[PDB]
Order: C-alpha cells, then structure tokens, then sequence
C-alpha cells in the first residue's frame, strides 16, 4: 500500500491500477477499520476482497509469456549507451567493457 | 449530449429496459402505474392466481436427507 | 371467500383476518388465497382511513406479515399485492419499515424456486415505495438487490436486468446508501457484461449524470470509477471474470471489446464523460494514446474502430492495397436505396448535391471541432504517424485513411491559428527524408505521402 | 404514395437551382399545404423552410400571405422567420402580432426553445428516439429575428427584458434543476440576440461578455459549460463579434461557406480557447469516506463444549421485541442454557462465513449443527440478528440464499399466538 500511493510511472503499473486499484485500496479501508475497532466483522470484508483480487489475479499467471520494454519500463530502452561496465565482469587489468 | 434532469434519464431507461428485452420478465415488472404525482380496482389491474400445489424439497436437503440417511 | 361488501368495515375486516391468521391452522391454504384477494377487493373498493376503516395500520401490517410465514407461495403474492395498496403516504410507510417487515421482503426477494409471478409484485412494491419515499429506504433490500446484482449473471437467474433497472432508479435520490454499500462499482462491472446497445449507453448515463452536481460528485472516487470501464484495451491480458468456462475464450474477448467500445463512444457524448476524462493530470485519455504505440498486432486494430464512430466516419473494407480501400468509402458511392423501387431519387439527391444553407450554424460541426482540437491537444498525429509507420500493411491502409479524412475536416472546420501549423506534418516528413534510418520507413512514408496527396 | 413522391421530388427542383423557382415552385408548394396527410404536410413545410434561406424566395413568398396558425410548432416558426424584413413586418405589425407573441415567448416559449432544441441533438446523437452524420441546425427563435431591421431593438427595449436576464446571469444559484433550466434557456437567448451588428450595441452596454467568459472557465455544471461554448461560439458569427472575442484569447473561423476554400486576406457561429485544456481546470473535492469468542476456538471444541443468549441481542433489532412497546406484547419466555454455547457457535461460524475463504466448509459445519439439533433454529432473537448481518454483511448469492433457506420451515407459535390475542 505504500509503494502504490506514490503513483504509477509507466503503462503496465499504470493499467494495473486502473484494473484493481479501488479494490485494493477500500480493502485497506477496511482493516484500519478494523484495527480501530477490534471486531472481526470488520476484517472478514477486507479477507473476502483481498481473496478475490488473488482468484482474479492467479487465473493469467500462467500466460505471462514475454515483455516489451517499451510498455514495462521506458527509461531502459533510452540508453543507447551509458558507462558502466557490464556488471560482473571487471577485473582490475584489463580495460573494461562499457554497456 | 444533454442528458442531466432525472425526467429524461428515467424514461430513457424505462424504454430501452422494455423495447431490447430477451425475456418479458423484467417488463412484466416495469408496468408505469406506480402513479407519481384512477387505481380504480385495482387500475384495472385486475387477476387473482392460479395453479396446483403441495411440497417438494430444496436445494440442500437432498443434500441434508441423502447424508442423513448414509450417517445413521 | 365472502363477498358481502355491504356490513360493518371493522367488522368485516376484523372477523376476515381473523380467520386469515386462523391460529396458523384449521384452515386451507386456498381458502387462504380466498380471503386474501377479499382483502385486496376490500381495500380496493372501501376508501382507507382509520376512522372509518375502525383500526389502526398497526395491527394490519401485523396482521398481514404472518401470511408470509407459511409454505404457500402465492399467499405471499397476495400479501404483497395488499401490501403495496397500504403505501399511501410517507407516515404509512415509515411505521411499516420500523417494523421489521424490511427482512421479510428480503426473504421474498432471494429464493428463485420456480415462482416467478412473486419477486415481480415484490419489485413492483419496491418501486412503489422509492417513489413515494426513497430517502427512507431500508438497507436490507439494498443488499440483497445488490447481492442478486453482482453474481446473478453466472446462474442465469432472469431478474437481473430488472434488478440493475431499480438500483439505478434508486441511485437519483439516495446515493449515500448505494456507495455505503458499495454498488456504483457493481453497476460499472454490469456495463461491460451487456452486449445491448440501448440498455448499455443508458446505464452508462447514470454514472455521468452522477458527476455533474457537488453533492453528487462528492460521493465518487478520482481515478478508479469511470476510466475503469477502458480496461480491456490498456490492459494487454484482461480477465473480467475469476469463474469461466475453458471452452471459450476468445469469444469472451470479442465480447468484451465490444461492450467496452460502445461505452466508450457513448462517454465521449456527454460533457461531464469529456470534462472528466481529459483533466489535466494524468487522465485516461492520455493513456489510450500512450497504448496506441505499442506494437501489438490486434490492439491497434481495435483502436481505429473506435476512432472511426467516434468521427462518425465511414469504415474502409479491410484490404492489403491502398486504392481499393480508398473507393470503398467514397462519399459518391452507390446506396441501396436508391433503386427505382426504394427511393428512386429524392434520397439519393439528399446525399450528393450540398446543402442550400449559407449562414445556419450547424452545431454538428461545433461539437466536433471541440473533439477534435481535444485530441489534437494529446499528441494524437505522433501515435497516428507511429502507426502508419511501424506496423502491418491491413492496419497501415486504416491509419492512412484516418489521418487524411481527420486533415480534410481540418481545414474545413477548424479556426485558422489552431490550423496553420497542423497541416505541415513535421513527424512524419521529417523521417521521410532522414538518409540514416533503415531505408523501409523511408519508402513507406514517401508512399503514405502520394496516398494522401490523391486522398485530398 | 404519388403524393409523397412528387412532393419530395420538389428538392432537386431547389437544391438544384433551377430558373425562377419562385416563380411557381412556391405557388405549388403552398397548394400542397391543404392536403390531406399530416406526414406530407410536414415535409412540405420542412423543404418549404429548407427553400427559405434565400431572401428573393422569401420576398416572393410575401408577396401572397397564407395562414400558417392552423399548423403545429413548426409553421409557427416558420412563420416567425417573416420578422426579418421590415417589408412584411409592418404588415405583421396592423393587428398587434408582435405584442401578442413576444409576452408569450417571455413567459413560456422560452423554455420550450432549450427543450426542443436539446430534443434534435439527442435524437441526433444518443439514440434516444422519442416517441452517418445527421445536420442540426438552429430553430428560428423571435428575439433573433426582432433585432434584424434595427427598430425591433425599441420594440424590445420597451418591457426591458435585458435587465432580468442579465441579473440572472450574474446571480445565478446553481442548486436544483429549474434554475438550470431557465439559465440555459436565458443563455440561448442572449446567444440569440448577439446576432446582428446593431444587437451587439444594445448588449456590449452591460458588458456581460466577460460574464459569459467567467461562466465558460470558472463554473461547476459541465452541461452549463458546454452551453457556454455553444453560445459564445454563436456570439461569433459577425466581424466586429469576432473582434471583440479575440481580445480575450479566443479562436473563431473568419470565412463563409460559400466556397470551401477560402482565402484569408456573415460566418458561421463557431468560438474555441486558444489553449483548450484552459476551459478543462475542475476542483477536486475529498471523498465523503473522511468519517472475545473466537479466542476460545483453540482448545474449546465442539465435542466436549456440548456436554442474554446472545452477544449482540438488545432490546431494539429483534423481530419479537420490536412490537412489545406499540403492541404490548407478552415478554420473551425463557426456554431450556444449553442452547446459548450454541447460538454464539452458530454465529461465529457464519460470520465466518461472511469471508467466503473455504465456503463449504462452513457451510457443512452448520448442516451439521443443523440436522442433529433440528428444533433449536425457532429462537427469534437469532433470527433478528442474521436478518440484521444480512442487511449489513456481504454475501455471495449462493451462500446468501443458503442461509435465508436454512431457516425456510419455522413456525413461530409465541408471536403468531400473542398477537392474535392482542389483536381483539
């Protein structure tokens, strides 16, 4: 809940919001409800949503099959060349290899 | 592109609910003489019943009487 | 089972229910449907004032619940055919829902056995009462129409469209109690499950009505309501539905795209749909565009479509080759109505000699302009010129055609400072000339640059 | 059907341009005004009213004078569009025609102009059909035709209808859906009377223009927004309207549609901001969200358990206790203790249920509490509450009918007996 609320920055987060945002945030809602008041009235809405969101969710994960970077993060594909080298090869007597 | 006093958006869906029906069910149940602002007998509304009964059993039973029978 | 219609009303009311509650027994059930439709006849005929009808309502209603106990069925099609003619004024109904006759209704509501002459007078008498008093309706009924709402779909029970029909009746006057409960979202979810044109672009209403007044407005989240309704095409892998069946797939996903198109083109119609879905932030809008530049074969054939009736332009037929398509939708093309037999000339002289009209507004225009100079505003010649560039020929065709009937109505339509420089292409020729770039999107685009020279 | 095809068959006679149509055309079309079929008496009045734009056609259709009264809304505007010349207004003028009109318009037509004219744009474009792209143009409204011949602007002036329109649209209230209405229909009004070049002198003296711009970027109805741009776009259709807009960031077409395609070295009404997201600024407002047993489940089993009587049971929320004041009802009787572990076990296991996790399970530990103790689910103060969790939980329909159905055949002797008692 943390890390959603600073906000989306590419399309595919974004489209998740957009999918599943209002769920996952008033199931939030509810447990602080909760934890205001203790009474497991409360709690069993927030279960039943979060539950929900998984049957939702775990019936595509097996056709996840490939990404393009454009839609999963740009800022990689902007490179074209930096200065690092690539990492896990460097030795300290050799010129390095940039990426 | 102007649909926003109550009167409109209410007869819009009263006909599109009534005219695009499959089942006649939902019309059945979209008759306008809830009045408002004549229920005269029954604004001619007029029918009773009608059939043949007594009772049968539910959705559960069989479910409860098969495993009452196979746990006694 | 006695019409005697001149005695006593007290009398005559008093010794009738009486015998109808029978202590529960020593009496048929027939019988018992007699005296009901007694009752009803009773109350039809007789004018309802306590002083005359000799009692109060209280024992009434009480009287008239208990019928609701016993197996017989159609005793409770009865009992809500009384029921609804007690409704009479705001007092009445609000000392009937005090008592808690609310869960009965419930009960009534939610058993789906075969009886399908009851829920229709029980919904009948819902809609009876949020006329003549909404603000006091009762949560119980709220959800349990909710609850036969979200998940009646999947068990083909036939009351379900009736069902979102009273909901959005009920959604004008108390919106408080729909969102307590929760159910904007349910009504959203039911846009994208209703293939139907006119019982899709009218529910959809409800919700853009719902954004115009402050205390309406104030009752809908930001960024999580409308734009949803989007999804299956910012979404590469969208599943609407957890339970479904592995037989058909697909078909699913034309269905869903055909839903969520015409919402789509029926938000776009109302000003609070184009307010809303074009604020400054990162609305929706942006993201349509943003997709449109992504290379996936069937997405960007689902865009145009949209496109296309949002112009309210004429689609071209699919084809590999320019020209083709090009006649397909020409404005001088043959009409089947004007043979001899349909409407032999004055029609088809409707169609192709202009209109005599040289002052008259024509807010058509008008409306189209401001559409138009919206997606202007959003970059969308840069996702166009992307298209045409990068992607296959059947879809490259489409976009051409897009992009020279969107510059024809520019300069006709469109005021000249927000005209002058649209016209001069700077994407698109700048690629055309660049000696660098693989030498296909070079040729490609010096070939969409001859097509739209003889499209204008 | 001869009828109808002949008579429709007049449009090519005058979108075509053939010789001195007026000459009989005209003379035909009004010998067709008689006839018998409502339907082609109202083509003919629409291609009669399509002919009219050119002003030669309407000065020889005043040179014969028929009667248009006994036709609907349509002949009424029809003939409204006479006002434009002062040839044939002082004809209209010798039985007090104006007065007779204008008062109506003020009080009731007004309002009907907003109607109608949103009645064509959502047949147009939301397929509602009360009982390809269509052309919507502008009814002919009076006050748009007074102004023409600069002397309808005394005519006017005489009752002072700028004042109360004007007031209004300074002081507008915004809450309910009347004035909203008559809002829209002043509106269109002024958008109306801002026809002409001698209209714009007798309103820039208010100086409602900036008004209008106020409303058209600072307002809260989006409907009242996109009148706003309709108007203000309709404001536009003359030089010296167009001159006073482009003083405030505000784009509009120069040309006529005579040709189309128009050199830039009278118009049609057509207004747009410079920047279009400017009109787009909303404030945001907050969300209206801004307002013991189950410990015992461990080691405390169901087996050796066995061997108020509830939790959340008052006075109020019961179906019996309820009617015991206004119908004093005999108290609650207290049966056999043994029972109460029971009532607070069954509900623990629905609310349970209410999470919907592993539903049959559940629902399989109620059948069971149910069919070995099968006369215990008579008690109504449990009854009460599952209605109220009901009326307050959230339930799939299969387990929601589920437990309506679990208490299906009760028979409830206290309060049936009791009442039939207090009732006489």
């Amino acid at each position: 809940h943390a890390m959603m609320e600073r906000g989306p920055q590419t399309l595919k987060e974004t489209s998740f919001n957009q999918a599943y945002g209002r769920d996952l945030m008033e199931a939030q809602e509810w447990c602080r409800k909760y934890m205001k008041s203790g009474n497991v009235k409360d709690l069993t809405q927030a279960w039943d949503l979060y539950y929900h969101v998984f049957r939702r969710i775990s019936k595509q994960l097996p056709q996840l099959t490939s990404l393009e970077l454009q839609y999963v993060s740009p800022k990689l594909l902007m490179c074209r060349d930096l200065e690092l080298a690539v990492p896990g090869t460097y030795d300290p007597n050799q010129p390095i290899i940039r990426i | 592109a102007f649909l926003d006093n109550p009167t409109i958006i209410l007869a819009h869906i009263r006909q599109s609910h009534v005219t695009s029906d499959d089942t006649g069910m939902c019309e059945m149940v979209l008759i306008d003489h809830d009045v408002d602002l004549y229920v005269y007998a029954q604004s001619v509304d007029i029918t009773s019943s009608w059939d043949f009964g007594i009772r049968r059993r539910s959705n559960t039973a069989q479910r409860l009487e098969r495993l009452r029978k196979e746990r006694q | 089972n006695v019409p005697l219609d001149l005695t006593r009303e007290p009398s005559d009311n008093l010794r009738e229910i009486l015998q109808n509650v029978a202590r529960l027994q020593g009496v048929s059930n027939m019988r018992k449907l007699g005296h009901l439709n007694n009752f009803t006849k009773l109350l039809c005929d007789i004018g309802h004032s306590e002083e005359k009808l000799g009692f109060h309502y209280e024992d009434i209603i009480i009287c008239l619940r208990l019928a609701l106990l016993n197996e017989a069925k159609e005793v409770r099609a009865a009992g809500l055919r009384a029921l609804r003619y007690l409704i009479q004024d705001s007092s009445i109904l609000q000392k009937v829902l005090k008592l808690k006759v609310d869960y009965l209704i419930a009960r009534c509501i939610d058993i789906q056995q075969s009886n399908e002459v009851e829920r229709t007078q029980a919904l009948r008498l819902v809609r009876k009462m949020i006329t003549v008093n909404a603000s006091l309706f009762p949560s119980s009924v709220t959800n349990s129409l909710i609850a036969v709402g979200n998940d009646g779909l999947q068990e083909r029970d036939r009351m379900v469209r009736a069902c979102i029909a009273i909901i959005c009746e009920l959604a004008l006057q108390n919106p408080e109690v729909v969102a307590l409960r929760g159910g904007l979202n349910t009504i959203l979810k039911n846009v994208i499950d209703c293939q139907l044109s006119r019982i899709n672009e009218a529910l959809i209403t409800t919700i853009l009505h719902l954004l115009n007044h402050p205390k309406t407005r104030q009752y809908v989240r930001a960024d999580v309501e409308l734009e949803r309704i989007l999804a299956p095409y910012t979404d590469f892998h969208y599943r609407h539905s957890p339970d479904t069946a592995e037989g058909q797939l697909k078909e699913d996903r034309e269905a869903r795209f055909l839903a969520s198109k015409m919402g789509i083109i029926a938000t776009f119609r109302s000003w609070a749909g184009i307010i809303n879905l074009c604020k400054p932030g990162n609305s929706g809008i942006q993201s349509l565009i943003g997709v449109l530049c992504i290379p996936n074969m069937e997405i960007r054939r689902g865009l145009l479509e949209v496109l296309y009736d949002i112009f309210r332009l004429p689609l071209p037929v699919v084809t590999e080759e320019f020209i083709e398509a090009l006649l397909s939708v020409d404005p001088g093309r043959f009409q089947d109505s004007w043979r001899l037999s349909d409407g032999f000339v004055a029609a088809e002289a409707k169609t192709i000699l202009p209109h005599r009209a040289r002052s008259r507004p024509d807010l058509m225009d008008n409306y189209l302009a401001l559409i138009l100079s919206a997606f202007i505003r959003n970059g969308l010649l840069e996702g166009l010129v992307e298209v045409i560039t990068n992607s296959d020929d059947h879809i490259s065709v489409r976009a051409t055609i897009l992009l020279g009937e969107l510059l024809h109505m520019a300069n006709t339509i469109l005021p000249h400072s927000h005209s002058h420089h649209l016209h001069c292409l700077p994407t698109l020729m700048n690629m055309a000339a660049s000696f660098d770039i693989p030498k296909e999107k070079r040729l490609r685009a010096s070939a969409a640059l001859n097509c739209l020279k003889r499209f204008h | 059907a001869c009828r109808l095809y002949a008579t429709k068959h007049l449009r090519v006679l005058l979108r075509a341009n053939v010789e001195f149509f007026n000459n009989w055309g005209i003379e035909l079309l009004v010998t067709q005004l008689h006839d018998k079929n409502k339907t082609i008496s109202s083509e003919a009045l629409d291609i009669l009213d399509e002919a009219c734009e050119d002003k030669a056609n309407l000065h020889a259709l005043i040179q014969m004078k028929p009667a248009l009264s006994h036709l609907g809304d349509k002949g009424l505007l029809l003939l409204l569009r006479f006002l434009s010349i002062p040839k044939g207004f002082s004809y209209l003028n010798e039985r007090g025609y104006v007065a007779k009109q204008l008062e109506k318009w003020h009080r009731e037509y007004n309002s009907k102009y907003v109607d109608l004219i949103e009645e064509q744009l959502n047949e147009a474009l939301t397929t509602y059909r009360k009982p390809q792209r269509p052309h919507v143009y502008l009814p002919i409204h009076l006050y748009g035709q007074l102004v023409h011949h600069k002397t309808g602007c005394h005519l006017l002036e005489v009752q002072n209808i700028i004042t109360e329109l004007c007031r209004n649209v300074r002081t507008p209230d915004l809450d309910k859906w009347e004035e909203i209405k008559k809002l829209k229909a002043s509106l269109w009004a002024l958008g109306n009377i801002g026809s002409s070049n001698w209209g714009l002198n007798l309103l820039q003296e208010e100086n409602v223009i900036p008004d209008i711009l106020k409303l058209a970027k600072q307002c809260e109805v989006l409907s009242i927004r996109g009148t706003c741009v309709y108007v203000l776009g309709l404001i536009a259709k003359t030089k010296q309207g167009c001159d006073i807009l482009k003083c405030h960031n505000w784009d509009a077409v120069r040309h006529s549609r005579k040709h189309l395609w128009p050199v830039v070295p009278d118009y049609i009404g057509l207004a747009l901001p410079v920047d279009i997201n400017d009109i787009f600024q909303v404030k945001d407002i907050p969300y209206f969200q801004t307002k013991s047993f189950h410990l015992l489940r461990q080691q405390m089993s169901l087996t050796e358990i066995m061997n108020t009587g509830l939790q959340e049971h008052t006075d109020d929320n019961c179906l019996y206790c309820v009617c015991i004041e206004i119908l004093g009802f005999q108290p609650s009787n207290q049966l056999s203790m043994c029972r109460i572990l029971l009532r607070k076990e069954v509900l623990r296991l629905v609310i349970n249920l209410s999470s919907s996790v592993s539903t049959k399970c559940h629902e399989t530990g109620l059948l069971t509490i149910k069919e070995k103790y099968p006369q215990t689910f008579d008690d109504i103060c449990l009854y009460s509450e599952v209605s109220h969790l009901l009326s307050h939980c959230t339930f799939r329909l299969p387990c929601r009918r589920f437990i309506q159905e679990l208490f299906q055949d009760v028979q409830f002797l206290q309060m049936h007996e009791e009442a039939e008692a207090v009732l006489a």
